[PDB]
């Protein structure tokens, strides 16, 4: 409805200011994710032989066989979360 | 002609989960919709009328109240209508539905009704459901909603000039009569009427002897009376009422 | 009076889940904690 | 425009929504054509009493109001809930005509929460009340010299009268602790008392005739409409279409949803119509809203170029350098292999830089 | 196990549903779709029954920025709490109890 | 208005005729007919909550009144109301349903403890 | 000593009465008790005598919310402080400065 | 009042949303105090002497 907008710019900037306020949100919630998780410049990788002294780390290290690449447990989250 | 034929007994029974109806015409698939409505309660007690003629008035009208859910386990030729009004007599309009084999017509006149109505088969005539009809303001013939172990539900509210009528029909498998789960009436005519309704009979279908002018006979139907209540009601995929929960039945329904 | 008239226009107080003898007891058990086991209670057993 | 400046810093920003317009208007209503009954109610020779007023049920027929506005000696033609100039455009049901005689200065109390004598004993209408009021003064057919005493109004009731009740019951009245037991005397009065109609009176106590019209809005399957005609329907495209009375802007499809019989509208799980039943033609049409979206202006500093790039976010790229993208469809960027760190954020992995602008 | 997470997910879809569902509502007004005010009546009511709706919707739409602020401060506090937690517990390790 | 009319205390001076909170809302009134002080109370009013289990488990349920004595309204008193439905046991377990002032509810029949 | 705990409840009590006052407040109508605009007016002209009524109190309970949501936020941020005091203060010695 | 019920469901579900939020806040200081005061499983008490 054109009528309506014309009738909604009497009320002033109350648009601009509800859409900086949803924009200041999506951008802190990236900036959130790259604070916890972008610690890191340098993308480190285990070694072929995964043998480190009898500790066994399969269920958190990215399985191969995966196409998303993630570990049995984040697996395990990504499922448990909808 | 009016002569007194019929004698009734009454007994009370649950309601369970029965008259459940669309409140409205939009389709609705697969949504959680609360509406207040004039709704049959849940588990509500609901009379069970006996109504013989072996071959003195014993058959009383009973009260409309806010809207009536009705039903029946009798054949369609038993049970041929009903008769809706105040008084009853040529002073006041009244309603009538007397459906036949052929077609249902529902007629608006001021009927002097006979205090035993009864339509009996011979041809069909009304002389003994009333006496004169005069000043008739309305009538409207339609295809027959009592066609042919199946149980018959139907619900009467009369609302802001409309006598709204809902019907299902369903094929209950031998048991009780009022079966468990969920069987959604649909709306099945909305009648511009605009009349006072207080009270409402049923008519019988009587057969004459030839031999104790009429053939006795046994009609049983179940009378239950809506309430202005809130149900919330689950529409499935393809926009069937699937279940409902009452929401003033106890507090485990009123949390849902 | 003050809670009455909220009490009144609708205004309802809940009261805690822990009651005030209960969040004692709490502090109580910390304290025995704290003082003859240490910090080992914190970290396992006392 | 958006930022109020003349020097834009290097980012994205969302400065519009894209929409696709509507191409024609489609109008579909019955295709049954009855000339309405008004010039029975509005030419009769006779009405009746405001006790008993006249109630017309008005239905499948088609409305010129055109004509009522044409020949009108109508002093007052009030409508509450809808335009008048809009009766033509809209389709309802419902519909009734009261017809009655009142005083000149009882006009103002066939309203909605009036107080007053004939509104609580004679005519109530609702607090929800839609429609419109016709008033007209009827000193010429409806008055006689020596007193035209045939209207006659209820001066006393026990309770006041429901919204659409008539009462024409003429039984006594208690007006003091005595009863009356059915007979006239002191402080027995009766209810009913005639107009003292006569021509030689001024404005404010001649008769007038008062016709109601009253409706519904769109809570029903509709039998009176306007004048307005049926047009074809299309389909897959982006239409803004009037269903009785029912306008839209959205695209017409085909459904595959069992709707029942009695079922005309439908709707989703916001309570909005997302689908039509034509009254015309018997077939569902699936409301689907036309493509829409918002833009985002992808651009470096205006120091550095001018060059901008636009993202259409949650839109594909073939309903609108182009690159598809789960963020949206980016148009005048374009894709690199090669992995570079985040300059201006895109969405989904996705960033842009200035080197053209390039995404990657 | 993984309450808190869904929580927030439960939140936000039912932030968008009550906002959603806001427009359902005829704040005062003869209906809650504008195409009808417009089709029904002439632009001085007109505009009063979508100055009505302007206000309500205007209304929800400030209440819905206000707790998505509130849930984005809490949001924030947590995610600089898991940022802390990244940095002390898995880059190194703490001599913090608990 | 709505309220009970109890006895009161309270000494107004001749020419007062009502009597107010110190939130502002009536507390006290003076009767017309017979020159004496009542102390209007509203009537009691309290906030149903349902304490219920899973559907899969159970269907039973408890109403927990908030603030309401229980003779004003497996019936037990606590701080927090009077919750109707439960059976008070004198064992204490871990918190499964939280009721208020210490008192938690759980499925085993409904148990408040 | 002890104003922090006190502050907490004088603003939870003030805030409690704000809303209380909240509800003598006419907010442009004729009078702020509902049963003297019911009886004292005719149904569409009570209707919006109540209707700004309930604009009021309605905003004035938004108000209210939206301020103990702030103060809720706050109040958290305390207890998780606290929380973490008690953890490394109490259950263990903590050589975090001050 | 009836009236004033009829009218304020018009406004739809912001009384909904006022009551949720603050059972958010009521369930939330029940969290803080668990939270604060409920770090020990076992009741510990001190001798005697
Ligand atoms: C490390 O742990 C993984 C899984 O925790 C072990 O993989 C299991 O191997 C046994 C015997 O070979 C199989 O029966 C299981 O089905 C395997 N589980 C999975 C999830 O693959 C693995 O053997 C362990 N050791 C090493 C050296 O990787
Ligand atoms: C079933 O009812 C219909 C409707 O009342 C009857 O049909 C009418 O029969 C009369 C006989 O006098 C005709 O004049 C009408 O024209 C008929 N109307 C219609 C719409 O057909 C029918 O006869 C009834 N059947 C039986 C067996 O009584
Ligand atoms: C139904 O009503 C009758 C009489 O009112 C009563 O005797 C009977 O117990 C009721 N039935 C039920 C199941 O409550
Ligand atoms: C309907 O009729 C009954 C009895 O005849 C009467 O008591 C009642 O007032 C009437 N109601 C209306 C709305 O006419
Ligand atoms: C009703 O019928 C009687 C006689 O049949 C007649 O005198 C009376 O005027 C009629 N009333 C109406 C409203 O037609
Ligand atoms: C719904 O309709 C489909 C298609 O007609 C049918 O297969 C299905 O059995 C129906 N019922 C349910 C519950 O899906
Ligand atoms: C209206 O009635 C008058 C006389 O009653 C007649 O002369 C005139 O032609 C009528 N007009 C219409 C449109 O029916
Ligand atoms: C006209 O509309 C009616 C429904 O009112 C429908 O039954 C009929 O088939 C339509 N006629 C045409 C030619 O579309
Ligand atoms: C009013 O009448 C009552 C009842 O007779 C009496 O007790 C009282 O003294 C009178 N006067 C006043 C001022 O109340």
């Amino acid at each position: 409805s054109t009528e309506c907008s014309n009738l909604l710019l009497q009320y002033g900037s109350f648009c601009t200011q509800l859409k900086r306020a949803l924009t200041g949100i999506a951008v802190e919630q990236d900036k959130n994710t790259q604070e916890v998780f972008a610690q890191v410049k340098q993308i480190y990788k285990t070694p072929p032989i995964k043998y480190f002294g009898g500790f066994n780390f399969s269920q958190i290290l990215p399985d191969p066989s995966k196409p998303s690449k993630r570990s049995p447990i984040e697996d395990l989250l990504f499922n448990k979360v909808t | 002609q009016c002569v007194n034929l019929i004698t009734r007994t009454q007994s009370y029974t649950n309601s369970f989960t029965r008259g459940v109806y669309y409140p409205d015409k939009v389709f609705r698939s697969s949504v959680l919709h609360s509406t207040q409505d004039l709704f049959l309660p849940f588990f509500s007690n609901v009379t069970w009328f006996h109504a013989i003629h072996v071959s003195r008035f014993d058959n009383p009208v009973l009260p409309f109240n806010d809207g009536v859910y009705f039903a029946s386990t009798e054949k369609s030729n038993i049970i041929r209508g009903w008769i809706f009004g105040t008084t009853l007599d040529s002073k006041t309009q009244s309603l009538l539905i007397v459906n036949n084999a052929t077609n249902v017509v529902i007629k608006v006149c001021e009927f002097q009704f006979c205090n035993d109505p009864f339509l009996d088969v011979y041809m069909e005539s009304e002389f003994r459901v009333y006496s004169s009809a005069n000043n008739c303001t309305f009538e409207y013939v339609s295809q027959p909603f009592l066609m042919d172990k199946n149980l018959r539900e139907f619900v009467f509210k009369n609302i802001d000039g409309y006598f709204k009528i809902y019907s299902k029909h369903t094929p209950i498998n031998l048991g009780r009569d009022l079966p468990q789960g969920f069987s959604a009436l649909e709306p099945l005519v909305d009648l511009p009427i605009g009349i006072n309704i207080t009270r409402f009979q049923t008519l019988l279908a009587l057969h004459r002897s030839y031999l104790s002018g009429w053939t006795a006979g046994a009609a049983a139907y179940y009378v239950g009376y809506l309430q202005p209540r809130t149900f919330l009601l689950k529409y499935n995929e393809n926009g069937t009422i699937t279940d409902a929960v009452d929401c003033a039945l106890d507090p485990l329904s009123e949390t849902k | 009076d003050l809670i009455c008239a909220q009490k009144f226009n609708g205004l309802t107080v809940l009261p805690p889940l822990l009651t005030d003898e209960m969040i004692a007891q709490y502090t109580s058990a910390l304290l025995a904690g704290t003082i003859t086991s240490g910090w080992t209670f914190g970290a396992g057993p006392a | 425009c958006t930022l109020k400046s003349f020097t834009v810093e290097k980012g994205i920003y969302q400065t519009s929504n894209f929409r696709v317009q509507p191409t024609e208007s489609i109008v579909r209503f019955p295709n049954i054509t009855n000339l309405c009954p008004f010039d029975e109610v509005f030419n009769a020779t006779r009405f009746a009493s405001v006790y008993a007023w006249n109630r017309k049920r008005i239905s499948n027929c088609v409305a010129d109001y055109s004509v009522l506005y044409n020949f009108a000696p109508f002093f007052a033609f009030k409508c509450y809930g809808v335009s008048p100039t809009k009766l033509n455009d809209l389709c309802f049901t419902n519909v009734y005509a009261d017809s009655f005689v009142i005083r000149g200065n009882e006009v103002s109390q066939i309203a909605p929460g009036q107080t007053g004598n004939i509104a609580d004993y004679n005519y109530k209408l609702p607090d929800d009340f839609t429609g419109c009021v016709i008033a007209w003064n009827s000193n010429k057919l409806d008055s006689k010299v020596g007193g035209n005493y045939n209207y006659l109004y209820r001066l006393f009731r026990k309770s006041n009268l429901k919204p659409f009740e008539r009462d024409i019951s003429t039984e006594i009245y208690q007006a003091g602790n005595k009863p009356c037991n059915g007979v006239a005397g002191f402080n027995c009065y009766f209810p009913l008392r005639s107009y003292g109609f006569r021509p030689t009176y001024g404005v404010g106590h001649q008769p007038y005739r008062v016709v109601v019209l009253s409706f519904e809005l769109l809570h029903a399957p509709a039998t009176v409409c306007g004048p307005k005609k049926s047009t074809n329907l299309v389909k897959n495209k982006c239409v803004n279409f009037n269903f009785n009375g029912l306008t839209g802007t959205g695209v017409l499809t085909e459904s595959n949803k069992k709707f029942l019989p009695f079922q005309q509208f439908g709707r989703d799980i916001a309570d909005t119509t997302d689908a039509v039943r034509d009254p015309q033609t018997l077939e569902i049409l699936d409301i689907t809203p036309c493509s829409f979206g918002g833009v985002s202006v992808i651009t470096p500093g205006t120091n550095t170029s001018n060059q901008v790039a636009v993202l259409y976010q949650g839109v594909n790229c073939t309903e609108v350098n182009v690159f598809q993208t789960r963020a949206g469809c980016l148009i005048g960027a374009e894709y690199v292999n090669n992995s570079y760190e985040c300059d201006i954020p895109i969405g989904a992995g996705i960033c842009a830089s200035y080197q053209s602008i390039i995404a990657y | 196990a993984l309450g808190k997470l869904q929580d927030v997910v439960n939140h936000n879809a039912q932030a968008l549903n009550t906002l959603v569902k806001q427009l359902s509502s005829k704040f005062g007004a003869i209906s809650s779709v504008l195409n009808d005010i417009l089709s029904r009546l002439d632009p001085p009511e007109a505009e009063v029954q979508i100055d009505r709706l302007i206000t309500g919707r205007l209304q929800s739409l400030q209440t819905y920025v206000t707790q998505q602020l509130i849930r984005a401060a809490e949001i924030r506090a947590s995610a600089n709490l898991a940022a802390t937690k990244m940095s002390e517990c898995v880059l190194g390790q703490s001599k913090r109890v608990d």
